[PDB]
């Protein structure tokens, strides 16, 4: 899964 | 004990809630609460039967799976969940018309590869409705992690009648979704900053669901999150940079190891024209010029650590001797200003230029902006004549621009969908839907297309990183939170969709 930068 | 309502935050608007098309951690986490496949990860991280009524019958050669389905499973409109819903959705996933980025996972299913390539019809896919509550699934070859695929949203069933009726508005908001999981989604307009999970009264296992409601709001800076946590408006909040460091000794501080890798992507072709990153020396210059240790110590401060591998440490191990993939692979593309500057001078000479401007894409959170400013600082100070413009966009826009190759270089991340190195390595095969860099190495493709399989996967990482500098791993991600002590049984999944709230409950007061 593509991860978001928090 | 007390009211069973949980209040959470998320760092980004939902990019997709279509279980076939979604490929991001935000959307895949949503559909994991609202829908369910044949298997779902249990409390120990093992796939366990969910939509399947019992353990399948499996052929001697381990390629044919005969699966009985629950006869008490229902959609949120009362329609039964049948074998036809799985046949429909798996055909949807491989159908070229759908252009689902995860269609490649169906390489595990007989004819999946051929169908994605338009060589066979979607109806040829190796899934059959033997009757309304029995599937026969035929694999392309034995697949040790097949049950992890069955637990992954792309393999969930869909109600053909409902999907067809909604047409291009399907899954664009919570009114245009159907649910077969522990929760229904409410209050999501498609583009808003709040959404809600409500206990699904038509879920077959609803007696194990304890939360009546889970409220989610978008929060993109730790200060805002922290104030909401301290005023009891949220029960769990993400801490980044100094907010993590200032709260690391708090009783309620927790750290989650995500087994995810964040890396720089180098787009080699944009709008049909080679970019500067088509030059390997230029990729190498940027790659080696970032102090990864300082990055994690300054920007993250949350348990994250430098990465010198695409595959994260502590995740996958050699079937022969049980040693970590990363130990066998060794380190690649280690921080080195001098070697970076060597590559930079040589690249600039090859291109016939003295200066280069490139745009760095990342997300629009406070911490992503800190991250981008740090990387800009590192590259500009170390590489004379380099300008780095910053673009800091919503997660969904970054992903759209990624799919379109409308970027120069970017901060991206991947979390594993199953426990094998291929979940990471398969991204960078030629023309892969998660490549989007115009990176192509036929030796790399040949490797990825049992002990022998493992050994070759180890070798593949050297090609990707040391030899080609296709990407640059930056860090292995951990996430810090304050978490109220009254949250019990919050299941963090080790791969696939991040959380399962199904059996979470609260012991308030």
């Amino acid at each position: 899964s593509d991860e978001s930068k928090g | 004990s007390g009211e069973q309502v949980l209040n959470l935050t998320e760092s980004a608007l939902i990019p997709s809630a279509d279980s076939t098309k979604a490929d991001d951690q935000v959307g895949l986490n949503v559909v994991n609460q609202t829908n369910e496949g044949l298997y779902a990860l249990d409390k120990d991280g093992i796939p366990a039967i969910a939509g399947a009524a019992e353990e399948p019958k499996i052929s001697d050669d381990k390629t044919v799976y005969t699966i009985k389905l629950r006869e008490d499973a229902k959609w949120s409109n009362g329609d039964p969940v049948t074998a036809n819903d799985y046949v429909y959705s798996w055909r949807r996933a491989v159908d070229p018309n759908t252009a689902a980025t995860y269609s490649y996972l169906f390489d595990a299913i007989k004819n999946g590869g051929d169908i994605v390539a338009g060589k066979k019809k979607p109806e040829e896919l190796g899934i059959k409705a033997v009757d309304d509550y029995t599937l026969e699934v035929t694999l392309s070859k034995p697949t040790a992690y097949i049950n992890s695929l069955f637990a992954f949203p792309t393999f969930f069933p869909l109600n053909e009648k409902f999907v067809t009726e909604k047409g291009e508005k399907y899954a664009q908001n919570s009114d245009n979704m159907l649910f077969n999981g522990p929760f229904e989604l409410k209050d999501w307009t498609g583009t808003n900053k709040k959404w809600t999970y409500v206990k699904n009264d038509k879920y077959w296992d609803k007696d194990k669901v304890k939360l009546k409601q889970i409220n989610v709001q978008v929060v993109q800076d730790s200060g805002t999150g922290l104030n909401l946590y301290n005023t009891d408006k949220v029960d769990r909040t993400v801490l980044s940079a100094d907010y993590a460091a200032q709260n690391k000794n708090n009783k309620d501080y927790v750290t989650v190891n995500n087994s995810s890798t964040f890396y720089i992507k180098f787009n080699q072709k944009r709008a049909g024209k080679d970019t500067v990153f088509a030059n390997k020396n230029i990729r190498k210059a940027i790659a080696l010029a970032i102090d990864k240790q300082s990055y994690t110590d300054t920007v993250l401060k949350n348990g994250s650590k430098p990465a010198n591998n695409l595959v994260p440490e502590g995740f996958t191990f050699d079937p022969g001797n049980k040693e970590d993939y990363t130990k066998e692979s060794g380190k690649h593309l280690e921080y080195d200003v001098k070697e970076a500057q060597k590559a930079w001078k040589a690249g600039l000479k090859e291109l016939g230029v003295n200066e280069i401007t490139v745009e760095f894409t990342s997300d629009d959170t406070e911490n992503a902006r800190k991250s981008s400013e740090f990387i800009q600082d590192q590259l500009q100070k170390n590489l004379d004549g380099l300008t780095v413009k910053l673009k800091n966009v919503p997660f969904k826009v970054r992903l759209q621009n990624d799919q379109n190759q409308d970027y120069d270089f970017s901060m991206s991340g991947w979390g594993p969908d199953y426990q094998d190195p291929s979940t990471f390595l398969d991204l960078f095969v030629t023309d892969g839907a998660q490549n989007r860099m115009s990176y192509s190495n036929k030796d790399y493709d040949k490797i990825l297309n049992d002990q022998k399989r493992w050994d070759e996967m180890v070798k593949a990482e050297k090609i990707l990183l040391t030899d080609d500098v296709a990407i640059q791993p930056l860090y292995q991600r951990s996430t810090a939170y304050l978490q109220k002590d009254y949250i019990k049984n919050l299941q963090k999944n080790p791969f696939g969709p991040d959380y399962t709230y199904k059996e979470t409950y609260l012991t308030k007061l």
